[PDB]
């Protein structure tokens, strides 16, 4: 009878494998297996994550082929992957990320070997592309109903765990069903390689190709955006001619939610491209 | 045949995994990975890939170790779980193009279709684009050299379709989007000179070195087109472009009128509220 | 011209975009088309009968 | 007290002068976060949607 403060380490490997697995996450029930290494009691690290072939039965203990699982794990052991399995993941599209009776039964059957049994459910179908915040699931002991539910120390991270604060699943099904916090980790190779790779993904090949395209399109295509921009500017000034009457009568309170200022500032920002690229044309013409 | 290709960062982060699971053994050689993609459509799209045990020799370069059973098993299981992607080629992390690559690529030329080759760097110090698509096709040479495997550079782009942009943007939380305006433009206008300076300056040194101290003909025929394109701009006197400078300068005047006039419109609420608010707050404060 | 309104058979209406493969030939209104569950893209049209 | 107000006041000169580059950092960074969060809440609005009444 002892419990500690565990935290699931999530790198970019399992994240991207859950993003591609989420793209291939058909409404049919899918299967997955997570790997890693156990260094101590209250920490867990995942490194290897792969997918499993779909079946008509779906998420079940019968669909897990022991000769296929042990075969692929042996093929990973003969290679440079000396990590044991740490859990299994899946997707719950539509009906919510909660776990049914079959999922908790195969979880109870699959947790006999690993005491942790990390469970992660990705659902990018109804999740907006703004946030990709994911949550990890855990299994509580049925004999702990008499004592405290979760005697876990370090209650500070619960504020970070309160971000998924849906009012139906967390305390709608919190009985015998809790969760755990999730953190990330990034070394210098992922920071410089992935940062420079993303900056290059938003940059050009030689970085000097598409500059003259806009520098010379300022005289052909942008002129239409400047004339239309002046058409919207006049379309606002026609009301700005009527503004000094009300502003000259009431001067108390604001009724129009439009600011009429930041939009013109943005128009000036779009207009400053000519000024910023004029020096570019000066450098291309000069040398 | 193929004009452009699409390479997702998932395979390069899989190379980051290749550099992660080394184990500090001290080898860090050119680990060859089996590149996967969609060869059906004219454009090439890499989704994911895997690895194969590859080991070379110290002295002899012609030594190469591949595996057919592991490739057919990973391709069989991966095709069973996802039949939308098949084998296309391979890729090595070595920064130098060795002669053994014709024998390494020749296997996937016989068994597999035309394989694309990608050379990257083991250290993320190269400012340029790390991915270069090199098609394995035989070209006829004019000087009379025998027909051999030629690696023609195919342009490449780094883009994500649906989710990898969200995952990368969430993991970074430091990079910025397009954000057209002052900073995203002036940063490019400041550092672009170094972006071309390190590449061109880094190339003209080995170029001028191999001009005088070079042997083993490197197809000097293309150098005539090199210096020819370099001489396609023979220091124009800018006489005819004066009117174009008058047009661009006239657009500059338009931007001046828009700035002065629009900012003059913005000064209304500030230069009015500063008075009517201060005088009323002062006369009504006490 | 790039984004138009669609009418599903079930009754609820939606709006979709334009795919880079297709052109504006079949994109004109008055022709029954098909949609996808993911991203609501357009694969091809559906001729009435 | 009379002559000590100069040298004692210099501490307030440095403590108030040091805030210049600080408020520069805040006014130059909080607008970058303003456009970050602004584009983050702006990109939520997607083209595929349902039309009600
Ligand atoms: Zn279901």
């Amino acid at each position: 009878a002892v419990d500690t403060a565990e935290q699931v380490y999530i790198s970019s490997l399992a994240l991207l494998k859950m993003l591609k697995h989420g793209r291939a996450g058909v409404p049919m029930e899918v299967m997955g297996l997570m790997l890693g290494e156990f260094v101590d009691d209250y920490t867990v690290r995942v490194i290897d994550v792969f997918a499993m072939p779909q079946s008509g039965t779906g998420v079940s203990v019968e669909a897990v082929d022991p000769v296929f699982q042990a075969k692929m794990l042996d093929m990973l052991k003969q290679t440079g992957r000396p990590e044991m399995v740490v859990g299994w993941y899946h997707s719950h599209p539509g009906f919510g990320c909660w776990l049914s009776g079959v999922d908790i039964n195969t979880q109870q059957s699959f947790e006999a070997l690993s005491e942790r049994a990390v469970a992660v459910v990705v659902d990018p179908i109804q999740s907006v592309k703004g946030k990709v915040v994911i949550d990890a699931f855990r299994l509580i002991n049925a004999n702990m109903m008499v004592l405290g539910h979760e005697p876990r120390q370090t209650t500070s991270n619960l504020g970070h765990l309160n971000k998924p604060s849906i009012q139906a699943l967390i305390h709608g099904l919190n009985r015998h069903y809790y969760s755990i916090t999730i953190n990330y980790r990034k070394n210098e190779l992922e920071q410089k390689m992935l940062l420079n790779l993303h900056k290059k993904s938003w940059m050009e090949g030689l970085t000097l190709q598409d500059y003259s395209e806009h520098c010379k399109h300022n005289e052909s295509v942008v002129k239409e955006m400047l004339e239309l921009a002046k058409n919207y500017n006049k379309a606002v000034e026609e009301e700005d001619k009527m503004t000094p009457e009300q502003l000259a009568i009431k001067n108390v309170g604001k009724q129009d939610p439009k600011r009429h200022l930041e939009e013109h500032v943005d128009v000036l920002m779009t207009s400053n491209i000519v000024q910023c690229l004029a020096a570019m044309l000066d450098t291309v013409v000069f040398k | 045949a193929v004009q452009k290709v699409v390479v997702h960062p998932l395979v390069l982060l899989s190379v980051v995994d290749h550099f992660n699971r080394i184990g500090k053994v001290g080898n860090q050689k050119r680990v060859v990975g089996v590149l996967l993609g969609s060869w059906q459509k004219k454009v090439l799209d890499v989704s994911n890939s895997f690895a194969v045990p590859f080991d070379e020799d110290d002295k002899d370069d012609s030594v190469w170790f591949l595996d057919h059973d592991y490739l057919e098993n990973m391709y069989g299981m991966f095709k069973k779980v996802n039949a939308r992607e098949r084998i296309v080629g391979w890729y090595h992390t070595g920064p130098k193009l060795h002669k053994n690559d014709i024998a390494i690529n020749e296997l996937m030329k016989r068994y597999c279709p035309n394989s694309v080759l990608v050379i990257i760097d083991v250290k993320p110090k190269d400012l340029g684009l790390p991915t270069e698509a090199y098609i394995s096709v035989e070209e006829v040479h004019d000087d009379g050299t025998p027909t051999s495997k030629t690696f023609e550079h195919v342009t490449s782009e780094i883009g994500a379709e649906e989710a990898e942009e969200v995952g990368v943007e969430h993991l970074l939380r430091d990079i910025k989007d397009t954000t057209v305006g002052t900073l995203s433009q002036r940063i490019t206008n400041q550092v672009h000179g170094l972006k071309g300076l390190n590449s061109k300056l880094l190339d003209i040194r080995s170029y001028l070195e191999k001009v005088a101290t070079g042997k083993l003909p490197i197809n000097h025929q293309i150098i005539y087109q090199l210096q020819d394109v370099f001489n396609l701009l023979p220091d124009v006197s800018l006489q005819e472009f004066v009117k174009a400078f008058y047009l661009k300068t006239n657009d500059q005047m338009v931007v001046v009128y828009l700035a002065s006039l629009i900012r003059s419109v913005v000064a209304l609420h500030n230069l009015i509220n500063n008075k009517i608010a201060n005088r009323d707050a002062e006369k009504k404060e006490g | 011209e790039e984004k138009f309104i669609v009418k599903a058979t079930n009754g609820p209406r939606y709006v979709v975009g334009c795919r880079r493969q297709l052109d504006k030939s079949k994109l004109k209104p008055g022709t029954r088309v098909a949609l996808d569950m993911t991203t609501l893209t357009i694969m091809r049209y559906l001729p009435r009968e | 007290d009379l002559y000590s107000r100069y040298k004692k006041l210099q501490q307030e000169l440095e403590f108030l002068e040091v805030q210049e580059e600080y408020i520069k950092d805040e006014q130059k960074n909080l607008k970058k976060e303003f456009l970050h969060a602004q584009e983050e809440v702006k990109r939520i609005q997607s083209i595929p949607l349902v039309i009600g009444q």
